């Protein structure tokens, strides 16, 4: 594997001599839990969500306020009002 | 910006990173110059409250001089008119856990600044290490708003300074030794409202590449590398994080970053390209869109975080004509050239002929051949691998001389042992898989762990190296070149110094409170030119220091190569200004002084 | 010590606290006058890299610069020669708990040094917070000897300096605050082993008086009054501690310490003069028994603590008799001359006329007529008391010029609202019962928080103030004079400044990084003199800032009057050298470069 | 209350106007408990007390230990060895 031996335009990878050209099934198998890989994109989603609240308010009211919790009509499973 | 190159313009102010759009960190002053650098004093001082690696640079606007610090990242704003006083500081609240998922100390490498235009006063932005991302009024420091972009609780921080385009504040991520999946996002600079964000890895459509993306250069790789390269979904959690900085071309709209390193350190596993990890990219800044991107280290398997600085140019071809360019001087010991409008491989040299993971790059491919005798895998212990993890260089912010051609580079001369391991990934805990042993390289005193710097001016299209100098410890901060024929940069071990550009001598230097991590700026104030920088040693060379430890190993294996530092530098935090002679507005005793009338 | 007597005959070394045991802070040195001060520039500087208030000031010995720091309380050692080195450091394993019962920050005063002979090398002594007194090779910092003088489990700390005389090192007591019951305590300098130690209050024999205590002053008080001036055994927590400053004069082999106030802060709850807390001593150096005593201030009702300075000097009385003196200005807002041999009253005046607790001190008698419109009591709200429980001086250690005959105090003006409250006494707990409200004098501005300093030239005979300047800022630090005509303090807005000693003019000053609460000191190096101060605000005026205080009678009632402290500087911690044009060894960029290989 | 009034030389305390000359028994009793009162005494002693034995050890040994645990022959409830 001298990084010169491409199956295409940008893959050139190629397993060392003597290792897997598949980690699946081999003995160095991650075995990553799915629900841990999904930890992070759920989390984008919750700030995106509530990111969305602190700017429709502070449009609204004309200042600004951070805490969802006291925004006037926060609803953690809707989106702001639609105006 | 236009309004902010307008400002740039002006030797009174510096409202960006790198000075400029350009990120050069040039001044075209010659107040001070090679004659009279010798009667260079210090003019006044102030000290952040804080301890802790202090990176990045103040940034001054007109008779302000905004100061940010590492965590809990407090903003300070000075009168520059009398710099005993503090007009403002925001001083955050955040979950001291944050602390806790931060890699390399809690540093933050520094501020931004958007004009204001005429519904809204200029404002100053701030990142924390929390992940929330700032804007506050830059005359009263009053918050304007605050949104979320990174959770800690995914080990996902902020260190990174924000940077301003047009009405658009950007923001990277650090977090790649916890498993983060690196993304870039754009925020209105008044609303804070989230106008677009392009992840490293992942689906084309989360990459965000504009339709022609990579046409200039269809070898370089185009559509679907994003899940092609990485096996299974290996790529939610393969890093590619840019905490590094951002240069900007106004003519072709396009801003220029780079992407961290894959995830884990252990490059068993995870096969493949890993793209876009340890890339270059050309994004369009308005839409957030790929025109182009050149991975540099496929496969990554020695941190070699791409993140790296981007310094603009327009120089003269090899073939004699005009070229507009980017110059990159990346962790994995090579100083990349490319056509900033294009992605063209134009240079790609070594900075130092000790790198061995690499041959040598195909400027016709670009692709590095790799020697297999210097990569890592699993059940194998490499050695004498250089650059180490920590690179031939890291974040320092180094700077270009329009006039001679050269580029400052701050060097670092650091090689490894390292065997990897594995281990299972648990959102908020580390994700390395690695254990290091860092020493200094062939050229350096590895008998008794000295010499690991140096700086060099080097020339991008001859690739030669026009003066070479050794530095007692890796010079970290970056440094900083100015028309007088001088060249300043900090280090380590406590000095500012300044060096003659075309011979690379040392004219003059002093004993700063503690070592350097950030890069030297430059302004002009009531027609005197100030050089300032900030001291405060930390970072990653500095862990060992200053969590006190002892595992050679430990500190992601840099402990071990800096254990002589203690004996030269302890931490400290704040910025020191020097002007010749140490002219300051405190000259005349008198200015400041308590005199009865109101609050002073 | 004799040697060490000598070692301060020569400019180059600053062996103890005061320099030498007249402690004067005076200067023989000219180099740096009236002419050239303004040509003074930072040479170098060094950072202890660590936070909070940092009181006393560097002992210099040869080609080396001893550092002490607040907690950990690690000692330093810097090779003059070179200053970006450090020789050694010595950092102790301290129970964290002790900063618990700290009243008043975690600063120290400074170390002490003993010169050594055939037998036993130099040694350096520190105090550390959690009540260790320990010895150090003055050559690598090695840890000779450590023994426990007080105990944190009762609240019983160490902020005071260590003290050499002959072979024996003396320590102090903090603790009042918490019922302390005061006590100095001598040890071998070689063995650590303690030959004798006296109380503050109680018995004769714990109080160790001689067999003609104050024979030549019968009227000061004599037997049993440690005793009979409690009602009961309140005098088991009396305080009376010394954390002050000693003086000493090897011609009568005596040495002076002020005691501190009584405890608690209730004066209702502790009838009677309460001897011999707030007195002056002259004990042997020797035996430590007493010579004589004088109570300043019977019945403590203010925290007028009596620990301040001693200032010796030779002057000449009202009758023209020559008379060995001693200087000391007391909390109290009186400063005191007496014969320090005999223990005559010769002088007492009021710092400044604001003083109202008392309306003069009888010289005959020797008593202070009280004024019970300003007194404290309970069930009563007393206003407007000069000076405040801080005082009219605190802890700065000032300097006596000869020549000029006269003492450079740095001076407080701070007045306040006082009122007690019942509380029970919890070995190890709080115990001081009273709340308080401080602001700015009558010559203050009590509007805007601001104006709280003073700096006098006073003449101790004439009982004269030569010159007064107004500080905004209590000056906390303490003084120091030279034969050049200057006198050179620092303030808590963080400036280093010279005025001009015979007319009180101010010809120059520096902005340090951060506020200062130690003295300045100077020694010849090199043929070069130099001027080192530490910086980093603290103590108590800098509690709130250090501690995040907004309750204004928090802090003991001092986060109020220093509200605005916060608007001109933040915490710190260091050490900054200056001279003629910022000469120093690093003059020639090259010393201390990195020179691998045998160069010659 | 000036002060001056002196029952006797160095003792010139005096009840201020409608307070007791002696405050055991009246409103103003501190009513300290003696047991607490004693700790500070008792603390000095165990401290001088492990003191003098690290006096001893390094006299005898050459060598300085802080922690008597770690002295030969200690024993919290007795001196050091007339040596
Ligand atoms: O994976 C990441 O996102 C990430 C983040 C950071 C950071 O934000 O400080 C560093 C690194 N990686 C890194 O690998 C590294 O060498 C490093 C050095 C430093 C520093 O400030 O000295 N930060 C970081
Ligand atoms: O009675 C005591 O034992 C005690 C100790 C100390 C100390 O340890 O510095 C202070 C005080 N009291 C005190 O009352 C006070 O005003 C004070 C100011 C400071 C300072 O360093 O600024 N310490 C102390
Ligand atoms: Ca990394
Ligand atoms: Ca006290």
């Amino acid at each position: 594997y001298d990084g010169t031996n491409c199956k295409a335009p940008g893959n050139c990878w190629e397993p060392k001599p003597d290792y897997p050209a598949k980690v699946e099934g081999s003995k160095y198998d991650p075995q990553h839990d799915p629900a841990e890989l999904s930890k992070q994109g759920e989390s984008l989603a919750v700030m995106d969500a509530r990111n969305e609240w602190r700017v429709w308010n502070m449009k609204k009211t004309g200042k600004f306020e951070y805490d969802v919790k006291k925004i006037d009509g926060y609803d953690e499973t809707k989106a702001p009002p639609a105006e | 910006n236009d309004q902010l190159v307008e400002l740039a313009k002006d030797p009174a102010n510096w409202v960006m990173t790198g000075r400029d759009y350009n990120a050069q960190n040039y001044s075209e002053m010659t107040d001070i110059n090679k004659e009279n650098v010798k009667q260079l004093r210090p003019a006044w001082s102030f000290s952040t409250g804080v301890l802790h690696g202090h990176e990045g640079t103040p940034l001054v606007v007109g008779d302000r001089m905004f100061i940010h610090t590492p965590f809990p990242n407090t903003t300070f704003a000075l009168d520059l008119n009398e710099p005993g006083k503090i007009l403002w500081q925001n001083k955050p609240k955040q979950n001291p856990t944050a602390r806790t998922v931060a890699c390399c100390d809690v540093v933050n490498r520094g501020l931004a600044y958007w004009p204001g235009d005429d519904q809204v006063k200029p404002l100053i932005f701030r990142t924390q290490l929390d992940g929330h991302i700032v804007a506050m009024d830059a005359e009263t420091g009053e918050t304007r708003w605050i949104m979320e972009n990174s959770d800690i609780k995914v080990g996902s921080t902020l260190t990174i300074a924000p940077y301003v385009i047009k009405d658009l504040v950007l923001v990277g991520s650090s977090g790649a030794e916890l498993g983060v999946r690196g993304y870039v996002t754009a925020y209105d600079v008044k609303s804070g409202e989230m106008r677009w964000r392009a992840f490293a890895t992942g689906p084309d459509e989360e990459l965000l590449l504009a339709e022609d993306f990579n046409a200039p250069n269809p070898h370089y790789g185009q559509k679907n590398l994003g899940l092609e390269t990485w096996e299974g979904d290996a790529w939610k959690i393969g890093g590619g994080t840019n905490w590094g900085w951002y240069a900007y071309d106004p003519e072709v709209d396009l801003f220029y970053y780079g992407s961290g390193n894959p995830a884990p350190w252990n490059e068993t596993m995870r096969p493949g390209d890993n793209k876009w990890t340890m890339a270059i990219w050309g994004r369009e800044a308005t839409t957030g869109e790929a025109k182009f991107a050149y991975q540099k280290t496929p496969h990554d398997e020695w941190d070699y975080a791409g993140v790296n600085v981007m310094m603009l140019s327009e120089q003269e071809d090899k073939q004699g004509q005009m070229r507009k360019l980017l110059t990159h001087p990346d962790r994995n010991g090579i100083v990349y050239t490319l056509d900033r409008t294009n992605g063209d491989l134009i240079s790609a040299d070594k900075m130092d002929d000790t790198v061995n993971w690499v041959k040598e790059v195909q400027l016709d491919t670009g692709l590095p051949v790799r020697d297999p005798e210097f990569g890592t895998r699993m059940d194998h212990k490499a050695r004498d691998i250089c650059p180490s993890a920590m690179g031939y260089h890291n974040q320092g912010h180094d700077s270009y001389d329009p006039e001679r051609k050269v580029f400052m580079l701050g060097i670092n001369h650091i090689c490894m042992d390292w065997e990897p391991f594995m281990l299972p990934y648990r959102a908020g805990q580390f994700f390395v898989g690695a254990t290091l042993t860092m020493y200094p390289g062939p050229k350096g005193d590895r008998g008794n762990a000295s010499g690991l710097g140096q700086i060099k001016a080097y020339d991008a299209i001859s690739g030669e190296m026009k003066w070479e100098k050794m530095e007692r410890f890796s010079v970290w901060g970056g440094t900083m070149a100015t028309a007088g024929g001088l060249t300043f940069y900090a280090t380590l071990d406590g000095f500012i110094k300044a060096r003659d550009s075309d011979t690379g001598d040392l004219l003059w230097k002093f004993k700063l409170p503690s070592g350097v991590i950030g890069h030297p700026m430059t302004y002009k104030h009531d027609g005197r030119q100030y050089v300032a920088i900030m001291y405060g040693v930390g970072g990653w060379p500095g862990v060992g220091l200053v969590f006190d430890l002892a595992d050679p190993t430990a500190g992601l294996g840099s402990v071990g190569a800096f254990k002589r530092l203690q004996e030269f530098t302890q931490m400290g935090g704040g910025v020191m200004v020097f002007s010749l002679d140490g002219e300051s507005p405190y000259s005349d005793p008198n200015v400041g002084e308590y005199a009865p009338g109101e609050p002073t």
